[PDB]
């Protein structure tokens, strides 16, 4: 399947510099551009530049002359998108997109990347469970930054699974929960864990619940 | 370098038939057949929806129709359904090797609260905190109140509520953390948390038991 | 006795006077030469600077060329391995694409995916006008000075 | 008594008099400079005359290399079309080849069957006139007047 | 009785001396004028010489343009047969050899094994040169003559 | 094989429009020029013009600028000229011929449609048995307008058989007659059938003769 | 646009060595190497016979070879057959896109008729018609008289005699139709055909019977 995966978010300190990877697949890695864009929260879409894969050749939008970079590793087929000197308006979600000959066709996209420049310490979340058709969920507090991924017995079940936005604590801490319903007869009969993933602190954890 | 005039919002009905407009210079969609349309829905990444003016992409549906005249290109989309309601950008090449996408558009369509009150963990009562979630859900449009009670009195301490936020199915959802110590958890008798979706209440309520 | 040193007086002022009346005229004889040469100097000035207008013209007409070949000879052998025909990895055809790509020269304008425009620096009406070759410098002409005589003050016979 | 009266009327006549020849040439003079400058300033346009023609001919050796070239990359992609390299139906050649055939200009001539002769209007003497960069506008000049004197009437010592 | 012969003796050759002093001015101002004039041509000659450089620089141009394409395009072709994508004795593609080396010009040069290289005439400095534009003729000025007044003699009233 | 095939006769009046079509086999459609000719009977060849099949390319003749249009069909490899506001002058035989990269040769040619401008109407042949070696034919008589294809036996016999070229009755109908050659013995114990064909009124009849 | 001079028509002998010439101005011959020339037979398409002015197609015989000098192209013959009388024509590119073809020349090469007489068939006759058809076959030189006698006399009314016409074995061919009502058919006793070719003359008969 013609496809992009891009790096997990990153979470940087202003100044300093990150670096965001989009990964293709499904295709020739040098029959296309590699288009990266950028998008604020709750904004528009900020063309930034392209590069050709071939050669390596790059455009830069004059907005972003200076302090971006773009590169490639061909044997792992892979775009690489560097900004320096960050800043707090840098903070958005970052796509790449494959462009095909003589096309404005910008497809497909990569999931995003959100990047965060705030001046914050990485910190692992706290799962709690939450027991109770009947509902049930699992309680993520005290994380910083944002985002995690949130999946239930490994991705093995979608149906009644909630995840709800999340919020931020006066404390600088964010704090979400991710809920699920099923049957009550399933109770007692069915091992329900909730996995978690916090890449920017890399925390992997599961949590059963249990009445 | 100017982004593309594109209407903040649109909105119309199910079934009728509306259309985006995005304007800009000659230097860039007058100049050039290569604007495209994109289609975005909350926590997603876009989906093209139109190329080259015209060019629908396999697999989507035929109601989405594009169209450039002059500066200006236009995007229709006959028979309004539920999915269509998203956020739309128009992007162009731009001249000198440079693509600019437009302002946007928020395509809305013209439903009570799913209350869920789930009590403090034993370990987070354990690790010396407490905290009472409440969770609604699938409430249209995105506008409601919540309220946190201590048996019978208005808490408001640490309540953490978070905005509404919209659904794949055109809803709205929320959340909010009622932190305290397990001190008083155990004193008051109960806690309540009444939400309130267009006057409508409804009220959750839970108790150390 | 009638004093004729009057008589004699009358003479010579006329001699001097004509003699004036011709200086005077030949000055402006000069000036009426001098006004004219700089407006055919600088009327020819003119016509180098359309004709200096026209090479850059021509100029721009080169460039575009370029832009129009290399690009279209580049999308060829980029097609060559979009269909496979030859190895991607071709040592040889990737020298050729840097080769071409480096001789793009600045008309040429990458548009996305391999793809270069030839933004036209010279026009439609550009070309007309390179194509035209209207020049004409014009006519020049400078005038002549008729002849100017000194009179004698004739001696009114007073019969 | 000698009356001398015929004397002083025969001086005065004489400073008048080459006056006048003074005057007289000072307007050939005049005339003598004019005269010559038009000549100058045609020959100064003549040479303008040429160098516009220079252009022109350097244009057409413009126009005849976009035929050169552009129906070469043809007659080289619909020989990809015609030893089965590419699907003829290839849909980025029949557009390339569109563009190429849409940047032939003027001079090329199809000849039939997808070929394209270059009828070049820079033939081999245009060439050869343009390589010979024999341009010369030319030496100019223009003349020297000497000064004029005017002679007083010499009193005849009558010994 | 006093001689008056002196007086107005002394009279008419100060009408004379000062008209000559007027015709010395003028002779001159003819000059004056007239070595400006030759200083102003061979400027505009100058000039022309200027332009019709500009002319050889950019037809250089042209010819480093025509060593670019067709070479490039031999190359090509070459890797076409090197490759065996096209018979190398495909008559077409022999055809289009010949018929592209007879092109060539004059810029470019074998080096071996069917491969060319443009030797480039119009260097940076030329590019730079044709680009820049910097062609200015100049203004151009010529002296106006005053003018000039004989004057006759005051007759000295003895007071 | 390469080859060509033309449409059949075609009548009109004048004023009216034409669309003649030749179909292309045995070869790429599309790597070939269509060139277009017509002769008067009994008269020179005149060239008309040339049509791409590739690109769409046409090029038409001076003489025929403003009334003749020259497309095809890609999918079933088959130009098409369309000839409007005829005259009585366009009344010729219409040739498709394929030309070949940088050649002068056209090269095969098709058989020729003949177009008749005239005020006119059409109507199908009467055939009428001619029974006596001896020789057997059929009378075609009073049809308009030419040409009509006769064989014998569905063409399954081409020794002796000769068609006889058509006459212009004082009433401005056609007739003709197809005549063959067959040995005596062979009367009686062979059926021999004529089959014509007059593609303008479309009729297709057979008539067997006997003594 | 001016056509190529060809002759009108040449004539030789089988066996013998001929040439037609085609003249044309500098800018279509002689600025162009693309002068061809075809053979077309009567009843038959043009076929190509040679092209860029020397070149032979396959299967064409090596007697016939193509030349060119200035804006004069020539076909010489060697070797004439019988299958070599035919029309000629010379075809060159004219610039500007532009192919002209030459007037043409009718070659031809330096025998008594076949009559056959078919009176009226059964069912034209039920049709209230009559006809008696002359054919003839196989004459050479094409030129033939007709003549029609009702039992022995000049009938003369609506005979519709063709044109001799060329047959594929260099002879020629011709057809009477004599058009009469059957009551003028049983009555006359008799009805003949007569043909004069080059003196002889050759009469067929038929009669009600």
């Amino acid at each position: 399947q013609v496809q992009l995966v891009q790096s997990g978010a990153e979470l940087k300190k202003p100044g300093a510099s990150v670096k965001v990877s989009c990964k293709a697949s499904g295709y020739t890695f040098t029959g296309n551009y590699i288009h990266w864009m950028r998008q604020v929260p709750g904004q528009g879409l900020e063309w930034m530049g392209w590069i050709n894969p071939r050669t390596g050749d790059t455009h830069h939008a004059q907005k972003f002359q200076g302090r971006v970079d773009m590169t490639r590793d061909t044997s792992i087929n892979t775009a690489y998108l560097e900004l320096t000197r960050l800043e707090s308006d840098d903070t958005a979600l970052y796509y790449c997109a494959r462009c095909v000959f003589a096309t404005s066709q910008f497809d497909p996209w990569g999931q995003g990347t959100l990047v965060t420049v705030s001046s914050a310490s990485t910190k692992g979340p706290s799962v709690f469970p939450l027991a109770p058709t009947a509902a049930l969920g699992c309680l993520v507090k005290d994380y910083f930054p944002e985002p995690v991924t949130v999946s239930w017995n490994s991705g093995a079940l979608t149906s009644g699974v909630h995840t709800f936005p999340a919020v931020l604590q006066s404390s600088g801490l964010y704090s979400l929960s991710s809920v699920v319903t099923v049957p009550s007869s399933s109770l007692g009969t069915q091992t329900y864990i909730c996995n978690v993933n916090h890449k920017p602190s890399n925390t992997k954890v599961d949590k059963r619940v249990e009445p | 370098q100017s982004a593309l005039t594109q209407p903040a919002s649109v909105s119309g009905s199910p079934g009728q038939s509306i259309t985006i407009s995005c304007t800009g210079t000659n230097s860039d969609i007058g100049s050039h057949n290569l604007v495209s349309w994109y289609q975005q829905h909350p926590g997603k990444a876009p989906k093209v929806m139109i190329y080259d003016d015209s060019k629908r992409p396999s697999g989507v549906s035929n109601r989405f129709s594009g169209s450039k005249s002059g500066s200006t290109a236009s995007l229709t989309i006959s028979g309004l359904q539920s999915e269509d309601e998203a956020d739309y950008y128009c992007c162009s090449y731009a001249g000198s090797s440079n693509w600019v996408f437009g302002g946007g558009t928020k395509l809305t369509l013209l439903a009570a609260p799913s209350v869920t009150l789930f009590p403090p963990s034993s370990e987070e009562l354990q690790a010396n905190k407490a905290t009472l979630v409440c969770l609604i859900s699938d409430f249209y449009p995105g506008a409601v109140t919540v309220a946190w009670k201590a048996d019978s009195s208005p808490v408001k301490a640490g309540v953490e509520t978070t905005t509404p936020s919209k659904q794949s199915n055109n809803k709205y959802a929320a959340s909010s953390y009622l932190s305290l110590t397990p001190e008083q958890w155990k004193s008051h008798r109960s806690y309540s948390c009444q939400v309130t979706h267009e006057g409508s209440t409804v009220e959750k309520t839970v108790a150390p038991t | 006795g009638y004093t004729s040193h009057g008589a004699h007086g009358v003479a010579v002022a006329a001699d001097l006077k004509s003699t004036q009346e011709a200086i005077n005229k030949i000055t402006k004889n000069l000036n009426s030469l001098s006004e004219l040469e700089v407006k055919n100097l600088q009327r020819l000035s003119g016509a180098m600077d359309e004709i200096h207008n026209e090479i850059l013209e021509l100029d721009e007409k080169v460039d575009d060329l370029r832009a129009d070949t290399i690009s279209s000879q580049i999308e060829l052998a980029v097609l060559l391995s979009n269909e496979g025909i030859i190895n991607s990895e071709d040592e040889h055809l990737l020298a050729l694409e840097r080769k071409l790509k480096k001789m793009l020269g600045p008309s040429a304008v990458d548009i996305g995916n391999g793809c270069f425009e030839t933004k036209h620096k010279c026009n439609q009406t550009c070309l007309d006008r390179i194509a035209a070759g209207t020049f004409n410098a014009g006519e020049f002409s400078l005038p002549t000075f008729d002849s100017l005589n000194i009179t004698a003050a004739s001696l009114n016979d007073d019969g």
